[PDB]
């Protein structure tokens, strides 16, 4: 299909620089508008930019004009965005959406009609350092349900698939909780029929990217 | 500029509801470019409305647009529990930009409530071999987004290392909550039971555990 992926997530200490990269499949990224915009966790959307990867030219409001350079490379089909003098009013998740078609006789530049967007990247910025998670299996308890505890972890988010993507059905992500130690813990469970324990093979595969760490859990029953 | 969203709505199932979203005429009285966007918790932006009044993929009848001088509309009938989600306008300007508008969180009413599903992970052996423990009590399904976490350490209660996060709107309409009890493994086995009690609207549902 029609599809947008973006760079992982990202921690950034203030004043320094990120680079978000999108990447197009299904579609040639020259042949429409990219427009980049934000949403700051728990507030509304903010429309940064949009670039024709053809022509290289870019718009920005006022507000970004000087921090935000979008870029494009074509021969890979991505778009990148840098943003620049990061402050703690920046961090937001940031998608790329897919805009109007470019044409020589029409110009849709700044037509507001996103009809595919990327999943989404959140760089946060903050003074302090990332950690890595650590993770823990949680034994199975004709249904039954068995997980993955992720524990203190900063910053958010971290993702989590079972099976390296082939178990789809019936997996519950839980919300992260921002413990007073100012750290986050998730937990990601599956709901599997009984039958299969003992021969099915479960493993939740979690990622937390700020940090780097990519660890694959198999999960089983208790020692009984 | 900015556009400007009711902040909240309320509706209710079939009859129907209206968002409105006022710009200026440099944006939303210049262009016949104002889009309408539907959002869900942990999703990116959906495309209801673009043109003022045209329909994108996958959308029903039931969302109409329309523009009257510097005021978009966004009219919604036939109400459903799914319609439930965060709406944003969006127009042109006559700087070559897009400006968004802050936002409406609708909300359909009459919604049957809905009993908390509770699941409670003792301390992996993995877990305890780093010294440390830590109980996992999820909660899912249940509406309104209203609930209270009870730990228990055989029958007394706990208040020490608890941490619960607020409810959070899953993908059918439902909340999901979760607690997580951190003890030592000593306090873990110096006990015969651990409970996790969860109060949804007067009815309760509490889970248990034992070290043996």
């Amino acid at each position: 299909q029609v599809q947008l992926v973006q760079s992982g997530a990202e921690l950034k200490k203030p004043g320094a620089s990120v680079k978000v990269s999108c990447k197009a499949s299904g579609y040639t990224l020259s042949d429409y508008y990219v427009h980049w915009l934000r949403q700051a966790p728990g507030q509304g959307l903010e429309w940064v930019a949009w670039i024709n990867p053809t022509s290289g030219r870019t718009i920005s409001p006022r507000k970004f004009q000087g921090r935000v350079t979008m870029t494009t490379d074509t021969s890979m089909n991505v778009a990148y965005m840098e943003l620049r003098g990061l402050r703690s009013d920046d961090t937001a998740v940031y998608f790329c959406a897919r805009g109007g078609w470019i044409s020589l006789y029409v110009d849709y530049s700044y037509y507001p009609n996103f009809d595919s967007w990327g999943q989404g990247t959140l760089v946060s910025v903050s003074g302090a350092s990332t950690k890595g998670p650590s993770v823990f299996p949680l034994a199975p308890s004709g249904t039954a349900a068995l997980g993955c505890l992720v524990k203190d972890y900063f910053p958010e988010p971290v993702t989590v698939s079972w099976n390296s993507g082939a178990l789809t059905s019936g997996v519950h992500t839980f919300p992260a909780v921002l413990q007073s130690s100012g750290l986050y813990s998730l937990s990601s469970v599956v709901t599997v029929p009984s039958s299969s324990l003992g021969t099915q093979t479960y493993i939740c595969n979690v990622n937390h990217k700020p940090s780097n760490t990519k660890v694959d859990k198999r999960v089983e029953p208790k020692s009984c | 500029p900015v556009l400007t969203q009711p902040a909240s709505v309320s509706g209710s199932p079939g009859q129907s509801i209206t968002i409105s979203c006022t710009g200026s005429s440099s944006d939303v009285g210049s262009y016949n470019l104002v889009s309408w966007y539907q959002q869900h918790p942990g999703k990116a932006p959906k495309l209801m409305i673009y043109e003022v009044n045209k329909w994108a993929s996958g959308v029903s009848d039931r969302f109409a647009g329309s523009k009257s001088g510097n005021t978009a509309s966004l009219t919604i009938s036939r109400l459903q529990a799914e319609d439930e989600a965060n709406y944003f306008c969006s127009s042109s300007t006559n700087s070559a930009t897009v400006i968004f508008g802050g936002g409406t969180k609708l909300t359909v009413l009459g919604q049957p409530k809905g009993a908390p599903s509770v699941t409670l992970f003792p301390p992996s052996s993995e877990e305890l071999q780093a010294n440390k423990a830590t109980l996992v009590c999820l909660i899912s399904d249940f509406y309104p987004g209203a609930v209270t976490v009870a730990w228990k350490a055989d029958s007394s209660p706990v208040k020490a290392g608890v941490e619960t996060t607020t409810p959070s709107k899953q993908s059918n309409n439902k909340y999901a909550a979760s607690s997580y009890l951190s003890l030592t493994p000593e306090q873990w086995k110096s006990h015969r039971s651990y409970s996790c009690q969860v109060t949804h609207e007067g009815s309760t549902v509490e889970k248990t555990v034992a070290p043996t």
